[PDB]
């Protein structure tokens, strides 16, 4: 995705 | 019970749905404040999900795929437990400011999977289902749910899910005497966790309809919301991400 990918790889 | 002081320890807190309770109910504004919860939600699972034993061990990739085809099952198996510890299952507790009373259940358009979310609701009580089952269960749920193809590695998968089935089978070990309960106990658990996928694909099916002509009946998707419902629910939908269920 992005914004969920984001909240993982974080 | 180092397994168990940690899922404990992760367990999400409480959630509200930042819905407008003094406005009349009417679709859209049930179904833009679902949305909007299950957007917050979400956050919380994949910050709950990262923190799981052994779960970054996953590829990053299959870390995003697990969580992107289960958290329909997994939001909605906590849910039914937030029914059943407040509103005893009577209603369906959502959210604190997101309660759905009968006429809320038939407004939404969803009565029909609304009945049988509060039956699983009930069957929490019916079958005496412990705080910490529902947590080993629950974990469970996050690898209930795979591509038919295959993960990017999933021979590690496989053996991450082998270990929460051990679990959830030692909590039951654990306080029990003789072999026929926990048999026993073991076959009702697994059959619940099975009812779950059930559940979840009529939410699916009903949420990716619901997007398709969200904007001819006002209703507001998220942004993340919008993005997972066209790019991950259309393939549990059409075959290509299937549930794994422990019974036929
Ligand atoms: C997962 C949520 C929101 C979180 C929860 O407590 C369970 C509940 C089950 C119904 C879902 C809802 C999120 C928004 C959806 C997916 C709507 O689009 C249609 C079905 C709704």
């Amino acid at each position: 995705p992005s914004i969920l990918k984001k909240i993982l790889l974080e | 019970p180092i397994f168990l002081n940690v899922l404990e320890a992760i367990e999400p807190g409480v959630v509200c749905a930042g819905h407008d309770n003094n406005q009349p109910d009417s679709f859209a504004a049930l179904l833009s404040s679902l949305n909007e919860l299950g957007e917050r939600q979400l956050v919380h699972v994949v910050k709950w999900a990262k923190a799981l034993p052994g779960f970054r061990n996953l590829h990053v990739d299959d870390q995003m795929a697990v969580i992107q085809y289960s958290w329909m099952g997994l939001m909605v198996f906590a849910m039914g437990w937030r029914s059943f510890t407040n509103v005893n299952s009577r209603m369906l507790y959502f959210a604190p400011d997101l309660v759905f009373n009968e006429y809320r259940m038939h407004k939404s358009r969803m009565y029909s999977q609304c009945v049988r979310m509060r039956h699983l609701s009930q069957e929490f009580g019916w079958l005496q289902i412990t705080p910490q089952e529902f947590l080993c269960m629950k974990a469970l749920l996050l690898f209930s749910i795979i591509p038919v193809d295959g993960l990017k590695n999933q021979k590690f998968f496989d053996e991450l899910r082998m270990n929460y089935i051990k679990e959830l089978d030692r909590i039951i070990a654990c306080k029990r005497k003789n072999p026929t309960s926990c048999s026993r106990r073991f076959y009702q658990l697994t059959k619940l966790l099975d009812s779950v996928q059930p559940i979840a694909r009529e939410l699916h099916q009903f949420t990716f309809d619901l997007l398709i002509k969200s904007h001819m009946v006002s209703v507001d998707f998220p942004e993340m919301m919008a993005e997972i419902i066209s790019v991950q629910v259309p393939k549990i939908l059409s075959g290509k991400v299937k549930p794994i269920y422990f019974h036929t």
